[PDB]
């Protein structure tokens, strides 16, 4: 059982906006052991059986994955107004961790963070869940050294697949295609895809055989990896599993100096 | 009433999803009779034309119809049809069933319902007619149906090989086309005639393809009225068919199709009665009053329900046409 006494929670600042309700900061006293730093999902609609039954999904799908690299839940309180108590990501947004530490961040500290990204990723497509929505804006940094993706719940045009935008298609294989547009922005330093793009135009761009620059200083191995994810035609796209893999050696390769 | 439970309805409100599926769970905390239904239905997705709609209550392995009184309670008419046939056997379906005075040109301002009276005729068409259809009428309308559930990709998309595969391999054409269809020709063939006579609607928005829909499929289906075979007169008796619709009213056909004969208009009514005839025979009677006639237009019907019917529909329109919320029979 995930439910969770209100007592034990403190709720705190606010740290975000979803589409349910904010979410905040907060504190847990378990008796695991001292006081926890937990984030704290929260709803608006409350006050509607059909908002809350899509609210608490999001709980009972996060229960099913276990991994390093996706933020835990922690628990739920059932009980309006309902919250979904789930880890703190202490240091934030990856987009704007990369901006204040765009000259202290190394290559293969960046190169890390996208590999960290595809163990989560192909542990996912390993339990048939599509995400929809991987981009640096839904990645949590934990650690200096550890980033962890969170959401999971149900348009970002610059980071769909054609097919996602075409037939509002989503498949592992779009999310492939997301993860590529993610690794850009994690080596330019969360920079969006597409300044000053129009997303109308960003759709022909892409109809038109054109792709994201290669990010200056990322090393043609990492972007030939990319251009992989952005193979128009979804087949032709990698699986997570061998972006893993080569992602890998890659990181190995910069790290073996 | 005892129980508490569900109820269903069926509706063509856009969910992206499947069209089979998509449904209003109306649990007990709302309303109270049927009226009620609707509103909540239709607030939801802000609907104008409210007078145009009707509950559809029919047992899913038989062809009768029930169309249900708008002030006719929730938990009683459950208990009058449900309670005999295990609960899970009936379909309640919310219906687009009172057309205005150039319904088309209306349901334009009401995004909401024009949709909803496309996906109710589309769902009608691909459920009767569909498949003894002239097969280019058919490839014609499903094209436009990509046309319109794909709004945001160029008109010649398909014309890319995975974009097509996307279609015939994922989403299915039978979502767009008849069995008959995809089976008469080679996949290739299928392939190449799909591109082609969809160059034609390629340019089109969401509403053009809708309009264009409709203009290909009214030669070739009934869908701008209902018409029913009854009988007229108070002692002496005569066998018509009877359209109701908007451009004609009341009217009856022979047979056909001359210059069907208008009787009556929807703002001519003031009243309506039915009953079982007695007589004898199962059989329905349906009468209705008229400004400036003397003597009533009396109605009749094969069934009970049928004139049950026939009344929910003049009913339906001449709220319309007037104003009323308060029914007319
Ligand atoms: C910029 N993206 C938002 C940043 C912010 O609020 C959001 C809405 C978004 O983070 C995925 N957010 C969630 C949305 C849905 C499920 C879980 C989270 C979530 C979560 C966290 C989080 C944080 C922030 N945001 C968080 C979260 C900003 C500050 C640090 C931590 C978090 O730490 N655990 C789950």
């Amino acid at each position: 059982d995930y439910e969770i006494q209100r007592e034990r929670i403190e709720l705190g600042r606010c740290i975000g906006e979803g589409q349910f309700g904010d979410v905040h900061q907060g504190i847990y006293m378990s008796p695991e052991n001292p006081a926890l730093a937990v984030a704290i999902k929260t709803c608006k609609n409350c006050t509607s059986d059909s908002v809350r039954e899509k609210f608490l999904q999001e709980a009972l799908t996060m229960r099913q994955f276990d991994h390093p690299h996706i933020v835990k839940l922690i628990g739920v309180i059932t009980e309006n107004p309902v919250w979904i108590i789930m880890e703190l990501c202490t240091l934030g947004e990856l987009r704007s961790f990369l901006q204040v530490r765009k000259y202290s961040l190394d290559l293969a500290s960046l190169i890390l963070y996208a590999y960290q990204l595809s163990t989560a990723l192909a542990y996912l497509e390993s339990k048939r869940f599509v995400h929809r929505d991987i981009a640096a804006r839904n990645v949590l940094v934990s650690s200096n050294d550890c980033v962890k993706l969170g959401d999971f719940g149900l348009l970002p045009i610059k980071w769909m697949a054609p097919e996602s935008i075409n037939f509002r298609r989503f498949t592992s294989a779009s999310d492939v295609w997301m993860f590529g547009v993610c690794m850009w922005e994690i080596l330019m330093h969360g920079v969006k895809p597409f300044q000053g793009v129009k997303n109308n135009d960003v759709i022909g761009r892409i109809e038109n055989g054109e792709r994201l620059p290669m990010p200056p200083n990322c090393p043609p191995t990492l972007y030939s990896l990319m251009t992989k994810c952005w193979a128009y035609d979804p087949s032709r796209r990698p699986r997570f599993t061998e972006l893993k893999a080569q992602l890998s050696t890659i990181l190995e390769e910069e790290k073996l100096q | 009433g005892a129980m508490e439970r569900v109820l269903k309805v069926f509706h063509y409100f856009e969910n992206s999803s499947e069209p089979t599926t998509w449904a209003s769970i109306i649990r007990h905390g709302d309303a109270t009779d049927v009226r009620g239904i609707i509103q909540k239905i239709v607030d939801c997705h802000k609907v104008k034309n409210v007078a145009c709609y009707g509950l559809r209550l029919s047992h899913l392995q038989s062809e009768e119809v029930h169309w249900l009184h708008l002030d006719m309670g929730v938990s009683n008419v459950r208990e009058k049809f449900e309670l005999a046939h295990p609960p899970e056997e009936w379909k309640y379906e919310l219906r687009i069933r009172y057309l205005p005075k150039g319904f088309l040109n209306q349901f334009t301002e009401d995004k909401p319902t024009l949709n909803f009276f496309y996906q109710q005729v589309k769902n009608d068409y691909m459920l009767e007619i569909a498949d003894q259809v002239d097969q280019e009428i058919a490839l014609k309308l499903g094209c436009l149906e990509i046309r319109r559930s794909y709004g945001e990709m160029r008109g010649n998309a398909l014309e890319k090989k995975s974009n097509y595969e996307v279609l015939e391999k994922d989403v299915g054409l039978r979502r767009f086309f008849p069995k008959s269809l995809l089976d008469s020709v080679k996949a290739k063939t299928l392939r190449k005639l799909i591109q082609q006579t969809f160059r034609q609607f390629a340019n089109l928005n969401r509403e053009e393809s809708i309009l264009k829909f409709f203009e290909i499929l009214s030669p070739v289906y009934r869908f701008d009225k209902e018409c029913f075979k009854c009988a007229l007169g108070s002692s002496w008796i005569i066998s018509v068919e009877l359209a109701i619709g908007p451009e004609e009213g009341i009217s009856y056909l022979t047979d056909k199709g001359a210059n069907p004969t208008h009787l009556a208009d929807f703002n001519q009514v003031q009243t309506i009665q039915y009953s079982n005839s007695e007589d004898k025979d199962r059989k329905g009677m349906l009468q209705l009053k008229i400004a400036g006639a003397p003597e009533p237009l009396t109605v009749t019907a094969p069934s009970l329900t049928i004139a049950e019917n026939m009344a929910d529909l003049i009913d339906g329109y001449c709220r319309l046409v007037n104003g009323a919320t308060q029914s007319f029979i």
